[PDB]
């Protein structure tokens, strides 16, 4: 299960 | 004057973006995180640290790529999403390179903050020192993913 990066 | 200073500040940053110069940093191994980036020099509050450099893509390509990445556990999670002029973009740093922004680990209480920096309508994600940074520190910034699905899989997002 992946996470992301978000501004 | 605010004017001249804003100009000087833009020229420093743009110079650094363009050179891809990444001085003052080195890769180390960090217990429980894998690789991370250590400062080898002092940075002052507000200084350009490094660009989050990778492939700048729009939303359709980003979705295509995520679907592909998810089918491989060893890929890792390097996509950095943002909004710019009412559209979603992504800097996808999944590809191994020698660039350092992509190796910086997460903390909600880190020492870098990511900024959107426009160069003629082309957005760049830059990491700026949010405070003075001592040589020997791990560079860290808030990845920003607070979603239940992510913080359950990856509990270190909570910190
Ligand atoms: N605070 C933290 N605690 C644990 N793992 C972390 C972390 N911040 C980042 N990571 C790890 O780093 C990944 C993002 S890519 C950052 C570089 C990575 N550490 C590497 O060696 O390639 C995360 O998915 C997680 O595996």
């Amino acid at each position: 299960k992946r996470h992301r990066k978000v501004l | 004057s605010k004017a001249e200073l804003q100009s000087e500040e833009r020229k420093r940053i743009d110079e650094l973006i363009e050179s891809g110069k990444e001085e003052g940093m080195k890769i180390d191994l960090i217990d429980g995180k894998g690789r991370g980036v250590i400062a080898t020099k002092q940075f002052s509050r507000g200084d350009f640290v490094v660009e989050y450099h990778g492939d700048l893509i729009e939303i359709t390509d980003a979705k295509k790529r995520e679907a592909l990445y998810a089918q491989d556990p060893s890929t890792g999670c390097y996509m950095y999403y943002f909004q710019y002029l009412s559209k979603t973009y992504c800097v996808d740093a999944t590809r191994e390179t020698n660039r350092l922004g992509r190796l910086i680990n997460h903390s909600k209480c880190g020492n870098c903050q990511t900024k959107l920096h426009d160069i003629d309508g082309v957005p760049h994600l830059i990491l700026i020192a949010s405070r003075d940074i001592a040589a020997g520190e791990e560079l860290l910034f808030d990845y920003g993913d607070r979603s239940k699905a992510s913080i359950e899989a990856h509990p270190w997002l909570k910190h």
